[PDB]
């Protein structure tokens, strides 16, 4: 089994180690990922605060901050806003079969 | 030179209805623009490869430096 | 380093006297019983746990001490050095989890050994680390075993007699 | 408050027209940052087959090395991906072209002059003056001879105008194929246009009926207002037939009569076709993508 | 076969040494080079 690690990192120089705030650094994204993750996790509501900022459109990089009020951290909460995204693209492509059938 | 393969900035493939106006005028026999509606003339975003095109690689093909005469 | 260079360099020595081993863990497990009045409160202040950097790769020496060499502490009925199903075993739940920033090879080695030795229990705080979990280069130091063996096939014909392996 | 269940009970598509080509359905209740992120993707994340690496063993005419490498790679290919597979620049020349990594290509072209008698037909006049797409030939490389036997390398419009010669001339090439994203160059781009348009709402206040409902027709595109009479004054017929011209706001008489809006949630995807795949499977390749990039980083895990 | 071109009667006449530099089916003297099939490569960008 071999994991690929480069493409999470959580910036430990924004961190606190109550886990409620983090800072994670993504390669090889773009707008693309970044405001479509970023409306999902601003549906939990125990997220305070969710935003993604490119640092500099020429490296391909990424970063997204959250923090949450508490008993939930903000890897509990990135997980869940990209359990929920799997999810979103689904709902999208089973209602989409259904209308291809009947033409 | 030739006619370029896809539209700039649209993107569809434009290398498809260079040859009708001839028979437009010869075998249509129309005006300008009746002659610029019907077969596939669809959008002023890339209509300009119709007009604006140019197509001047047939300047060049007389300068053979290949053939005699 | 030098504690790194000390933690694998009683369990991989063949020739030592059998109370050799002991002054050096019994001064490893003075220190750190040094080590409770001062800087186990100073924990929760606004810092980080990079600040302890010393004491944990202490305890991971110490932790290699009784890794490959336990039952020389063995006494007569069975007991410990200082009980030490008290001394790890406070630290083992001490206010610093040192179980989850040694390394996590040798930190693998001590609940599958203390699990089939009875000194700790600590599998389940191990497993205990779920969502928690100047890095890299500290990495480096705590898989830096000096002694390990010699892949070169003609020095440990000298060696095999002064060394203890894996097994 | 928002659940994913409750996402599923207001979701809708409706399919308006779906043809090979040019596919446009709608869609409702979905926010923005989903919606362009399949336009988003559909350019550059669906890949598609290209030529890459184009080898000229004789180019002779006066369309120069340089440029003619450039149109081959614009060639829309009809084959379809998950047939062949990546490329892996990590290792050198000869084990970078596989059997199963690489469409190979060729094109020989010699132009003759034909007697004929002339103000004469340059196609008549001269023998394959013209090289057309059609003319790129595919050749089978390795176990090629039954997996693209049904389907053969075809380019997706034939009627591409490569080249003109004269008798003398000759380009005799071999360019390789390549599958990658769209993202990198804009050959690999599965899509002509992929567009969504956001659907335009038009409220009017008062009752604008009478001689004043002929210049609230005119004003917009036919298929949007319909007068009856004062019974059934103006009623709209399409928010979709119109587009955004706002010719009824620069009036008098409807200068507060009617507002414009859009319906912030009710998007027109249009998704044209570049000529290998169908609108709809393209669509498909998009919304899953997008879970393939959802799934990865959650199978990722956080060192540092 | 190394030739080259005329540049006056379009006529392929190849050239060896202790040759004169004309052409031989006119009369002519600035005289250009032909290619052969020589594998080039390029990037389709």
């Amino acid at each position: 089994e071999e994991p690929d690690r480069e493409k999470i990192k959580l910036l430990t120089q924004a961190t606190s180690e109550d886990g409620t705030s983090a800072s994670f650094q993504i390669v090889e994204e773009d707008h693309t990922l970044g405001n479509a993750l970023r409306y999902v996790i601003m549906k939990n509501p125990d997220v305070e605060f969710c935003g993604y900022s490119i640092p500099h459109p020429s490296e391909n990089l990424l970063n997204i901050r959250i923090q949450t009020y508490g008993e939930t951290t903000a890897v509990d909460a990135l997980q869940k806003g990209l359990k929920d995204l799997m999810d979103l693209c689904d709902v999208v492509e089973s209602k989409f079969t259904e209308k291809i059938k009947s033409m | 030179m030739i006619v370029p393969v896809r539209c700039f900035s649209c993107g569809k493939v434009v290398g498809d209805k260079w040859e009708s106006y001839l028979n437009l005028l010869q075998e249509d026999e129309l005006d300008e623009g009746t002659a610029l509606s019907r077969l596939g003339l669809k959008r002023y975003c890339c209509r300009r490869m119709i007009l604006t095109h140019v197509d001047l690689i047939e300047k060049f093909l007389r300068y053979n430096p290949l053939e005699k005469r | 380093k030098s504690l790194q260079y000390l933690g694998s360099y009683i369990a991989r020595a063949k020739k030592l006297s059998r109370t050799q081993i002991i002054f050096v863990a019994s001064y490893l497990t003075s220190w750190l019983n040094r080590y409770v009045i001062e800087r186990e409160e100073e924990v929760d202040q606004r810092g980080g746990m990079e600040r302890f950097k010393h004491f944990y790769a202490a305890f991971q020496a110490l932790c290699y001490i009784f890794c490959f060499r336990h039952n020389i502490f063995r006494d007569t009925d069975g007991n410990w050095e200082c009980e030490l199903d008290k001394f790890f075993q406070r630290m083992v739940i001490s206010k610093f989890n040192p179980l989850k920033f040694c390394n996590e090879n040798v930190m693998l080695m001590f609940a599958r050994i203390a699990q089939q030795e009875s000194v700790a229990y600590c599998f389940s705080i191990i497993e205990n680390n779920n969502n928690e979990r100047t890095r890299q280069q500290f990495i480096d130091l705590q898989s830096y075993f000096p002694y390990d063996p010699l892949f070169l096939k003609n020095y440990k014909i000298l060696m095999k007699e002064y060394y203890i392996e894996w097994s | 408050e928002w659940n994913v269940e409750k996402f599923k009970k207001d979701f809708e598509v409706n399919i308006s027209s779906l043809d090979a080509r040019e596919a446009n359905f709608d869609l409702i209740n979905i926010d923005t940052s989903i919606a362009n992120a399949f336009r988003r993707i559909m350019i550059s994340e669906v890949p598609s087959v290209a030529a890459e690496y184009v080898y000229f063993f004789n180019n002779t005419s006066v369309i120069q090395d340089e440029v003619l490498a450039h149109r081959i790679g614009l060639v829309p290919l009809k084959v379809d991906p998950d047939m062949l597979t990546w490329v892996d620049s990590n290792l050198p020349d000869d084990e970078k072209f596989t059997d199963e990594n690489t469409i190979v290509l060729s094109l020989n072209v010699k132009c003759t002059r034909n007697p004929d008698a002339p103000s004469t037909d340059p196609k008549e006049l001269y023998n394959n003056a013209h090289v057309y797409a059609r003319d790129l030939k595919f050749e089978p490389q390795g176990r090629q001879s039954t997996t693209f036997a049904d389907c053969p390398v075809v380019p997706a419009d034939p009627d591409i105008l490569l080249a003109k010669l004269r008798p003398g001339q000759e380009i005799s090439l071999k360019a390789h194929c390549i599958l990658g994203i769209g993202g990198d160059h804009a050959k690999f781009s599965p899509v002509s246009t992929a567009s969504y348009r956001l659907l335009p709402q038009i409220n009017i206040l008062q009752p604008i009926k009478g001689e004043s409902a002929r210049r609230f027709q005119k004003c917009f595109p036919p298929g949007v207002i319909g007068i009856d009479e004062g019974s059934d004054e103006a009623y709209v017929k399409d928010a979709r037939k119109d587009t955004v011209s706002r010719e009824v706001l620069r009036y008098e008489e409807f200068a507060d009569k009617v507002k414009l809006g859009r319906v912030r949630n009710h998007f027109i995807f249009n998704v044209e076709s570049a000529g290998a795949m169908t609108p709809e499977e393209i669509f498909f390749k998009s919304v899953r993508i997008l879970k393939n990039k959802a799934e990865y980083l959650k199978n990722c895990p956080i060192t540092q | 076969t190394l030739k080259y071109i005329c540049a006056e009667c379009s006529s392929k006449l190849s050239l060896s040494r202790t040759d004169a530099v004309r052409c031989k089916d006119c009369g002519h003297r600035i005289l250009l080079k032909a290619r052969t099939k020589r594998l080039v490569q390029f990037e389709a960008r």
